[PDB]
RNA sequence: GGGCGUGUGGCGUAGUCGAGCGCGCUCCCUUGCAUGGGAGAGGUCUCCGGUUCGAUUCCGGACUCGUCCGCCA
RNA sequence: UCAUCUAGACAGCCGGACGGUGGCCAUGGAAGUCGGAAUCCGCUAAGGAGUGUGUAACAACUCACCGGCCGAAUGAACUAG
């Protein structure tokens, strides 16, 4: 995350390591992002940076409209999939991994969210809780 | 001695900390309603080199122009005009040695 | 602590709106309280809290004036900090918070005064004249949640004594003329407010929003006082010659038709004083005003101006009156601007509009402004036509409509002639007959309460048994 | 702005020192050589650079 | 006023706080600033209840309220709703919601009399809604924005919509919701209105950025003068 | 990485401290297997400082280009 | 190696630190203090045709010199263990 978190996060299990493709959940015209690096990650030999719910990764497009693809840009996870532990307790997962695409501000670059999205990054970024449809 | 005056204005206000675009607009209104002080300033003010400009009468209706420092006295900047005119008569001195040698 | 010398105000010698030696005004570059003053005060919190309010962002601004009034609660222990000395920086800072557009700072400041002079009270009368006449102008400003609350707040002071209220204003009468004239004529609307962090619009906003409440206060004022006019003339005459009261009458642009209005009420009221008709460049410089604003309704505002219109036909007719419709004859296509306004404003039709066009018609009758045929007529049967057409879908339709009967019933009264009768008898039928749900409403029913003889309407419900 | 005097009361302390040129030392303004041991108390020494 | 405030720096007022005529609600993790502007504004005839709906800050886009009822999603919990039905009046109602789309301010966009949905809602989502508000209901989308709570703020006096809408869609909207709608942007021109501003009749609250056209706008269509 | 040299009009190219020619095409004149002729436009001499009186010219720095030499088992 | 020294030295306080004369050139000015040369008398206990700050030029302040207190060694430059 970093720059523009609104208040910080409890540790969400890591999913997402550097190489993952994630469904891109916005209607940006982008249909996968390609994560490249996280946010805040930190420095170990042989680990690979990883990303939970709630987090800004950089990542490219694969697959999806031309002028979105060969370049890198801000994304923010909205879907994890690899079961969570919350403070009431509850394990929880999505079927998916899913972002959407964002600026370093944390503003969306598109305007609906398609699925569900995780409270934990609803919480943390006011735009994606903006343009989410239901929150879980 | 007016020079002085205008200095010792520009510098009160200087000194409250006022931002230069206020001032400037403080002279405008002043100009508008008649302060003398206010009417001998020119508005393009370089107060970011500390150099005001202000109208001189040519014969004690013609005006000129002329800078002035904020930090030196108005006779320490005439004695800078007087500086740059002696600094241009020695070129002309040089160049006076140079016309023979360099025409032939 | 403060550094600095005003050395160009003391050249100048004009005090804007103070008369205590200090200089009061609007305009954000000057009018500042001089430093030397501010070094003077008695307690360094009070030095703290002047330094806060100079400052441009409004969050500190309004932290500031919390803590002033946190102060000012707390009298009796903070009695020695309210000296002289603050209230003659406090009256140079509050005639700019006033003119701020953040609401709370507004009356924040407001309540601040108040309070000063119950509190203070036989100790603020040297300094009364400077502060009465900003406390009425904020009394009387467009908003209703400045303006409310800061005229009970007044009256509490006075001891809810209506005769103190209204003594103030004959007492500093030739104060708040003052303070008419400087919003008015000395101040422009780059003055008011800063051209770096304002646009071309809202600098011309705000200075419409100040000169608005200029304009309702000189309402007030003239009311109130019933000599104004003549001990003040001269005053008068520059705050009514200068164009900036009358570039309100816009009606192309501009939020609201409040501030026209507020133009209107004094046009109308200047009238009845008869200054309009004993100064006639002033009255010729607002009818042509009013003229041009008629031609600025147009389709597109038509659903924005509607209110408005009921008026500014009303103060047509009240000033057709003078002079014979002298008012037309100062403009040469005035004429024409009223037919075409006419036909704009028909098309969507306001509560009391039809009563206005009836009053504008009866002061033009005597002079023949209009056919009563040629033109006038087809004016009435095209509205009902469309009254019809759109009813009563509307709400005040059952209202709307027995107004447009009882109007031209009356105007049909004056004709003596066929056509008219005629007109009136099939357009009423019609009118009834499409109809929507006459009947049903029995207000609507009641207020149209007949357009015929008794016996031939019989006759017609008659037919319509008979009929296939 | 402060006050004249007590600008001048508190530069006494923070201004008016002299700079070891080896080791950054501040310094009495009359000194003539620095206190500290691994300049070897060099004579080295400038004013404290003052504003304006 | 169009009053300038931001959450902990967050420009989006609509997010975390819901204000309808009757009550106000903020969230339970706000500055001083915050909490000043509605003290101040509202004054003390207007209660506002600092509340946390699903165990989130965010209450706006959880919400949908109105002055004769406020509706909650299934994920509010006992404490939170026992808190509310006791901080707020007796005359509001407050029912639990059992619908699959949950974020009840990004799904309704409504006032006291008339209301707009997310097409997509389930009928007795939509009868309860009738009846809990007591509001006539209709199924539109703005422009193909199915998130009509985000992406409108209305009130009784007028309504702020999206900015690239169509004018066809505008006259629709407006003569279906019998108010005038005006096509504009908050926040230094970010395009979602509802989360960028509440308003009711008398107050409208906004974040810093918004600049003074789009606040004149505000205004203009508000009627808050 | 280091060394050495290089930089001119739209293009090529001449320059001793006091920017010319040719090519492209602007116009005019001139006529198969389409020419020629005459007046044109065109440079911050790679850039920045100092010297001089004035640097394409002298010097210093930077940029750029082209050459040459360079790791291990 | 030079100087000063109970006929009062060096630190520290306090007082004076003057006239011819605004010496001669030169500058729009420069009067001790932008520079070029000379650099002399008077009164002296003592005071430079000036050590700095210093003003457009002045004015003003301080110096190196002499004096009251102190009463005895001290200052500068250099050399090497
Ligand atoms: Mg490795
Ligand atoms: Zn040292």
């Amino acid at each position: 995350s970093g720059n523009g978190a609104q208040g910080t996060k409890f540790r969400i299990s890591l999913g997402l390591p550097v190489g993952a493709i994630m469904n891109c959940a916005d209607n940006s015209g982008a249909r996968n992002l390609y994560i490249i690096a996280v946010k805040g990650s930190g420095s170990r030999l042989n680990r690979l940076p990883a990303a939970s719910l709630g987090d800004m990764v950089m990542a490219t497009v694969k697959k999806g409209k031309p002028e979105l693809r060969k370049k890198v840009m801000p994304a923010i996870v909205v879907r994890q999939a690899k079961s969570w532990r919350r403070r009431d307790g509850v394990f929880l997962y999505f079927e998916d991994n899913a972002g959407v695409i964002a600026n370093p501000k944390g503003e969306m670059k598109g305007s609906a969210i398609t699925g569900p999205v995780g409270k934990e990054c609803a919480d943390l970024w006011p735009r994606v809780a903006s343009n989410s449809g239901v929150v879980v | 001695p007016l020079i002085e005056e205008v200095k010792l204005a520009v510098q009160g206000l200087i000194d409250q900390q006022m931002d230069w675009n206020t001032i400037e607009k403080l002279i405008k209104s002043e100009q508008k309603k008649g302060n003398r002080i206010a009417q001998l300033l020119n508005l393009p003010l370089n107060l970011k080199q500390n150099k005001i400009s202000v109208k001189l009468d040519l014969s004690s209706n013609e005006k000129i122009n002329v800078t002035i420092d904020l930090g030196l006295s108005a006779y320490a900047n005439a004695t800078e005009y007087f500086n740059i005119k002696k600094t241009s008569a020695q070129k002309q001195k040089k160049v006076e040695k140079n016309v023979g040698k360099a025409m032939k | 602590s403060f550094g600095g010398i005003n050395t160009f105000q003391q050249y100048n010698t004009d005090l804007g709106l103070g008369h205590n030696g200090v200089r009061i005004s609007l305009n954000y570059f000057d009018g500042l309280p001089d430093p030397s003053l501010l070094n003077s005060l008695y307690s360094n919190e009070l030095k703290l809290i002047f330094k806060s309010l100079l400052k441009r962002d409004e969050t500190t601004k309004e932290k500031a004036l919390m803590d002033l009034s946190n102060l000012i609660s707390d009298f009796n222990q903070n009695e020695y900090f309210f000296n002289d000395i603050f209230l003659l920086c406090w009256s140079q800072i509050y005639a700019k918070l006033i003119i701020s557009d953040y609401k709370v700072i507004r009356l924040q400041s407001h309540q601040i005064t108040i309070m000063l002079v119950k509190s203070l009270r036989k100790k603020i009368s040297k300094f009364l004249k400077d502060f009465i006449p900003l406390i009425l102008l904020g009394t009387c400003e467009l908003d209703y949640s400045v303006s409310k609350p800061s005229l009970n707040e007044l009256t509490e002071c006075f001891n809810k004594d209506p005769a103190k209220i209204n003594a103030l204003w004959a007492v500093f009468q030739e104060q708040l003329l003052n303070l008419v004239k400087e919003i008015v004529v000395n101040e422009n609307e780059d003055t008011i407010s800063d051209e770096r962090y304002s646009s071309k619009e809202e600098s011309e906003f705000r200075y419409h929003r100040v000169i608005a409440s200029a304009v309702l206060l000189l309402i007030k004022l003239f009311v109130h006082n019933k000599d104004v006019s003549e001990r003040n003339s001269s005053s008068l005459k520059v705050i009514l010659s200068d164009e900036s009261i009358w570039k309100l009458l816009n009606l192309k642009n501009g939020q609201n038709t409040n501030a026209y209005e507020t133009v209107l009420r004094l046009i109308d009221v200047l009238y009845t004083r008869g200054y309009m008709p004993s100064h006639k460049n002033i009255m010729k410089l607002a009818v042509k005003k009013l003229l041009k604003s008629l031609t600025h309704i147009t389709s597109k505002n038509i659903l924005k101006v509607c209110p408005v219109l009921p008026s500014i036909l009303n103060l047509l007719a009240t000033l057709d009156d003078y002079e014979d419709g002298t008012i037309w004859s100062y403009d040469k296509s005035s004429k024409e601007k009223v037919l075409k306004f006419l036909s704009v404003s028909r098309t969507s039709p306001s509560p009391g509009f039809f009563n206005a066009v009836f009053a504008l018609y009866s002061s033009t009758k005597r002079h023949s402004f209009l056919d009563y045929y040629l033109e006038w007529l087809p004016f009435w049967q095209k509205s009902v036509q469309r009254l019809n057409e759109k009813g009563f879908s509307a709400r005040n339709s059952a209202e709307v409509l027995n107004e447009f009967w009882t109007n031209f019933l009356k105007f049909a009264e004056d004709s003596s002639e066929e056509r008219v009768k005629k007109m009136v008898e099939s357009e009423i039928f019609n009118s009834l007959s499409c109809g929507k749900s006459l009947s049903e409403y029995t207000k609507l029913n009641q207020t149209l309460s007949g357009v015929f003889p008794p016996d031939k309407w019989e006759r017609e419900i008659e037919d319509y048994f008979t009929s296939d | 702005i402060i006050e004249p005097s007590l600008k001048a009361l508190a530069s006494k302390y923070n201004c008016d020192k002299s700079v070891c040129r080896k080791c950054y030392a501040r310094l009495p303004p009359r000194a003539t050589n620095c206190r500290k041991r691994k300049c070897g108390h060099t004579n080295q020494l400038r004013p404290k650079k003052k504003l304006k | 006023m169009a009053t300038r405030t931001q959450f902990e720096n967050s420009n989006e007022i609509g997010v975390f706080s819901k204000l309808t005529n009757t009550y106000c609600l903020v969230a339970v993790g706000g500055s001083e600033n915050f909490y000043s502007a509605f003290e101040a504004e509202l004054g003390d005839a207007i209660p506002i209840v600092h509340t946390t709906i699903a165990g989130t800050r965010i209450i706006g886009r959880m919400t949908a309220g109105n002055r004769r009822g406020l509706l909650v999603p299934t994920q509010t919990t006992d404490q939170e709703l026992q808190h509310l039905r006791n901080s707020l009046p007796d005359s509001v109602k407050i029912q639990r919601v059992e619908e699959r789309l949950s974020a009840l301010g990004n799904v309704i966009c409504c006032n006291d009399y008339v209301a707009l949905v997310h097409p997509d809602i389930d009928r007795e989502t939509e009868e309860l809604i009738s009846d809990v508000l007591g509001v006539e209901v209709f199924r539109q989308t703005i422009s193909g924005n199915i998130l009509v709570g985000s992406y409108c703020s209305l009130s009784n006096q007028g309504g702020l919509v999206h900015p690239q809408t169509s004018v066809q869609d505008q006259e629709e909207l407006s003569s279906l919701l019998q108010v005038p709608l005006v096509a504009g942007t908050v926040n230094r021109g970010s395009s979602v209105v509802g989360a960028g501003m509440v308003v009711n009749d008398y107050l409208a609250v906004t974040g810093l950025d918004t600049t003074a056209p789009e606040l004149s706008v505000i205004e203009s269509i508000f009627r808050l003068q």
